[PDB]
């Protein structure tokens, strides 16, 4: 598994110090970016930079909103990481990890590498004690009024063992 | 001066969109009836949120417009030069025009001088590229369909009233 740090994908640091999470975290929220996907380090880095600008400049947040993003190249792009509170799911940022699949998965499935990367990321979080052993996983749409993470991606994660409707 | 779809986080279109027969003889101005914008970062917010509205509330295949013009004087690429828009909800008009949407609401508020000047450059670029016929008509969506309340933007259209190609 490759996790590219903010600096490694050419991103900016936070505008100010972010709030720290109480670890271990037992909620994960899966979203998509609802923009174009990507199949290489160059293209995915480009996509994540635009996302960071949207969150920091257009919305005026203090950093890219996700804890992690997963590219169609199979690489993980670090956002806020495991230890800080995100800006991805209103009311649920504290005590959760927000992971966004880069792309739009309303009628198209995420690819083999993207799904593999996310599975490895979650297993790494449990292994490092960032996530509880019995963490609950949700689609963004269960917690917020949205299409996110896209019907085809949501149908996939609904069959994952950690998925919860509570 | 052009902000490409990727730069505004555009969602890819839901399905294939039909090509226009080019060049078009008609260019149509419309308001977005969203809040306006004076910087690229806020215009990007406006355009990306309009795209969602157009797809998810209006059930369109993509943002409804060929190009969008922000108060910052930048041109935001919508469906572009070559694809049919969905601005009039009428296949006769939509298949035979390009749409320029002005980001904001302009019933009493005027567009910025930037918005108006870049419109001139945008129309000229279209003529040079074979997308707009040299003898094009530029008109208001509201003139074409007087009954449509969302097309009303008196202060926008008054700003083009003395332009030679305006009808
Ligand atoms: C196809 C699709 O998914 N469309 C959805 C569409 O998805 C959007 C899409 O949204 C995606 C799916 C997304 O994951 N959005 C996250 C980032 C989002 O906006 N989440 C908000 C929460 C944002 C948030 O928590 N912000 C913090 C900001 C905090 C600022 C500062 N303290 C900091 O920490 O930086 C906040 O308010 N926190 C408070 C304190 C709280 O938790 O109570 C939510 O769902 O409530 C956007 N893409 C990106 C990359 O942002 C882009 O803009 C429109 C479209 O494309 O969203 C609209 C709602 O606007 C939905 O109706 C659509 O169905
Ligand atoms: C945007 O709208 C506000 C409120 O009407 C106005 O004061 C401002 O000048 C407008 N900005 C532009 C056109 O750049
Ligand atoms: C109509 O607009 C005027 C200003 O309101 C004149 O400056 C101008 O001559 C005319 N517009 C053009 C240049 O076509």
């Amino acid at each position: 598994m490759v996790i590219l740090k903010v600096a490694e994908w050419g991103g900016r640091p936070a505008k100010r110090m972010l709030d720290a999470q109480q670890l271990p975290i037992n909620r994960v929220v899966i979203s998509h970016t609802a923009a174009e996907g990507c199949e290489s380090r160059e293209v995915c880095s480009a996509r994540v930079n635009v996302v960071q600008s949207f969150h920091m400049d257009s919305w005026g947040w203090d950093h890219i909103g996700y804890n992690f993003l997963v590219g169609g190249d199979g690489r993980v792009y670090e956002g806020r990481g495991w230890d800080y509170v995100g800006a991805h799911t209103k009311g649920y940022n504290r005590g959760s990890i927000g992971i966004s699949f880069i792309g739009t998965f309303t009628t198209r499935k995420p690819n083999e590498r993207q799904l593999e990367a996310c599975q490895l990321l979650l297993q790494e979080g449990v292994r490092l004690k960032k996530l509880t052993t019995n963490y609950r996983l949700y689609g963004h749409r269960q917690l917020s009024a949205t299409e996110s993470p896209g019907e085809e991606l949501y149908k996939i994660i609904k069959k994952w063992p950690h998925w919860s409707h509570e | 001066d052009f902000v490409e779809r990727q730069q505004w986080l555009a969602q890819p279109p839901q399905k294939e969109i039909p090509d226009l027969e080019l060049p078009v003889g008609l260019v149509i101005a419309l308001p977005t009836n969203s809040e306006n914008c004076s910087t690229q970062a806020i215009c990007v917010l406006r355009v990306r949120l309009l795209q969602t509205y157009d797809i998810e509330s209006s059930q369109k295949c993509d943002i409804a417009y060929n190009f969008l013009i922000g108060g910052d004087g930048n041109v935001y690429v919508g469906r572009g030069w070559n694809k049919m828009g969905a601005h009039m909800n009428n296949i006769n008009y939509d298949s035979q025009s390009l749409s320029f949407a002005y980001i904001g609401s302009f019933k009493t508020i005027q567009p910025s001088a930037k918005q108006l000047s870049v419109t001139r450059l945008l129309l000229e670029r279209g003529v040079k590229l074979g997308k707009i016929a040299p003898s094009y008509r530029f008109t208001a969506s509201s003139k074409l369909m007087p009954s449509v309340t969302d097309f009303k933007a008196d202060a926008l259209y008054a700003s083009f009233a003395n332009w030679t190609h305006w009808s």
